[PDB]
């Protein structure tokens, strides 16, 4: 029912920080639980994941400096940031991963951390200006065939990303039917059949894979009036 | 007679990794060089023993575990690894004596539009112990409320099918895997080298 992050803030370098994420109804220790971060104005980066059985995996950008853990009695996930650097500045999202252990169907609201001082995915176009009622397509291309291991997210300004489509074409429950995903192998397309004003947002494709790699997400498409 | 490795390596279909097959090999002469000299295997890694010494050794029995996984998961079939396969499907011990053999089986196990026959276990509360096998199919309780055998929100079938299509990148293509292990008891030795 909810994931709620806390513990963020603005720190000078040379310290340490610990983020926490308190879950409800979701049981942390039973799930693939992750941290996904977003630097101001930039895309999404999968940082770390904690498996139900306790294995941990980290993006190369944070390996050796960040640690993910959990407290079963408090139903809470933690991100221990040791020696944080300015380039760690970002909003940090707690997520639960469902389909294939890497499709993020629940996101916390995110907490800001500011620190004072292999298959590649290409999303086209980077910027897309359109009008209400237009039919728009966004295409994600992968450097090798990835079957149907792809998901699409919508991110409204100020908000956490929201899962729209997974397994390339399966519409997440509650998403309007004007959103549809198609394709397989190396080319995937998100179509919005009749653009509505609440749909103006940034959209991301994600290669659904078991480990936090640098090309987990496409670079995003800014859909503007 | 020569050991019937062909029954294992050349079987028409392999097991799913979560239900990995074990075949006992006894009462035969094993020429391991027919295997390690072969250009067909893209992985042939032995641990606790050298492959060129196998022909000099006598064992009580030999065991072949076989299954299919994705190319990118073959590295998990090794001592000391973690991940969905090592953690929840097939676990070698940290200190292992045996050989891991694997080959690309795209031409056999993938199908246009998809072969979904091969499964792996995605959800499990704890890691397997070495050589443990879990073929249960209880609905996996991912939330606070019990499932009572009913799939639903936070109540998930624990197995997931691979999607093996011929156009997959190599790391998403099916690989057949045979793990040879060796057994030495206070018993007559029945599998010797030539
Ligand atoms: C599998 O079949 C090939 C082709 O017939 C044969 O040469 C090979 O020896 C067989 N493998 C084993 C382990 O016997």
């Amino acid at each position: 029912v909810q994931l709620v992050e806390s513990g963020g803030g603005l720190i000078q370098p040379g310290g340490s920080l610990r983020l926490s994420c308190a879950a409800s109804e979701i049981i942390v220790s039973s799930n693939y639980m992750s941290w996904v971060r977003q630097a101001p104005g930039k895309g999404l980066e999968w940082v770390s994941v904690l498996y139900p059985g306790g294995s941990t995996f980290y993006a190369d950008s944070v390996k050796g400096r960040f640690t993910i853990s959990r407290d079963n009695s408090r139903n809470t996930l933690y991100l221990h940031m040791k020696s944080p650097r300015a380039e760690d500045t970002a909003v940090y999202y707690c997520t639960r991963a469902l389909w294939e252990g890497a499709t993020f169907d629940y996101w916390g609201q995110g907490t800001l951390v500011t620190v004072s001082s292999d298959i590649q995915l290409t999303q086209s176009p980077s910027f897309l200006s359109a009008s209400v009622g237009d039919r728009i397509t966004i295409t994600c291309r992968a450097s090798q065939g990835i079957s149907s291991y792809l998901a699409w997210y919508q991110q409204k300004p100020g908000k956490a990303p929201k899962l729209l489509i997974y397994a390339a074409s399966t519409l997440q429950s509650g998403v309007p039917s004007r959103f549809s995903g198609s394709g397989s192998g190396t080319e995937f397309t998100l179509t919005i059949s009749s653009l509505q004003p609440e749909d103006f947002a940034t959209y991301y494709c994600q290669h659904v894979n078991s480990f936090p790699g640098p090309y987990t997400f496409g670079q995003g498409t800014k859909l503007e009036i | 007679n020569l050991c019937p490795f062909g029954e294992v390596f050349n079987a028409t279909r392999f097991a799913s990794v979560y239900a990995w097959n074990r075949k006992r090999i006894s009462n035969c002469v094993a020429d391991y060089s027919v295997l390690y000299n072969s250009a067909s295997f893209s992985t042939f890694k032995c641990y606790g023993v050298s492959p060129t010494k196998l022909n000099d050794l006598c064992f009580t029995n030999v065991y072949a575990d076989s299954f299919v996984i994705r190319g990118d998961e073959v590295r998990q079939i090794a001592p000391g690894q973690t991940g969905k396969i090592a953690d929840y499907n097939y676990k070698l011990p940290d200190d292992f004596t045996g050989c891991v053999i694997a080959w690309n089986s795209n031409n056999l196990d993938s199908k246009v539009g998809g072969n979904y026959n091969y499964l792996y276990r995605l959800f499990r509360k704890s890691n397997l112990k070495p050589f443990e096998r879990d073929i249960s199919t209880e609905i996996y309780q991912a939330g606070s409320t019990p499932c009572n055998g009913v799939e639903g929100f936070n109540c998930y079938f624990p197995l997931q099918s691979y999607g093996f299509q011929p156009t997959n990148g190599v790391g998403y293509q099916p690989y057949r895997v045979v793990v040879l292990s060796f057994e030495l008891l206070h018993a007559p030795a029945t599998v010797c080298g030539p």
